[PDB]
């Protein structure tokens, strides 16, 4: 495995109240998959930063790992921390590829 | 399906 | 069934509800206590969003449809949801 490439970053839910995103799951039998950016919409705190894109794997969110985690369980842990004042990190993969086994491993075919 | 996080 | 909700918004300033797109339209996901949606009733988890005042979200992506409703919940005044029962 090895990354694309990693970025860190952290949003200022003071001048933007609302993240602007939704996410997606993928997962296969297999257990391999994740949490990934779905829509970013103009107006929120991650379309501002400019740097996120669709795609992307969440990895982690503030201290909370998003890389073993059920679809419901990331919607909700995503919401309370939204709900709560305060500056949120998100920390995203930029992918090989979009398959559920291709965040970390360059094409073969 | 996209699962939007910001409740409206 | 298509129904029509009118919420005042006299008493609440949200609408307390989640989104789900499908890739076609937007869906109520859940619905929180203490938002607009939840004093109403009416509205359940999997009804489709189909307009707000007048406008129809037929014609943009899912996405947009979210930043309209948002924009629509942001600007004081009463809100007409249209919904059809899934």
């Amino acid at each position: 495995a090895m990354a694309l490439n990693i970025i860190t970053v952290t949003l200022n839910m003071e001048k933007y109240n609302f993240l602007g995103i939704s996410i997606v799951g993928q997962s296969n039998e297999r257990g391999d998959g994740g949490i990934y950016i779905g829509s970013i919409m103009k107006g929120g705190a991650v379309a501002a930063d400019g740097r996120i894109e669709p795609g992307d794997m969440l990895l982690q969110v503030n201290e909370i790992n998003f890389e073993n985690m059920s679809n419901d369980d990331a919607v909700r842990v995503l919401r309370e921390i939204v709900h709560k004042p305060g500056p949120i990190t998100l920390t995203v993969a930029k992918c090989w590829d979009p398959s559920p086994r291709g965040c970390f491993t360059l094409p073969r075919s | 399906s996209e699962f939007f996080v910001d409740v409206m």
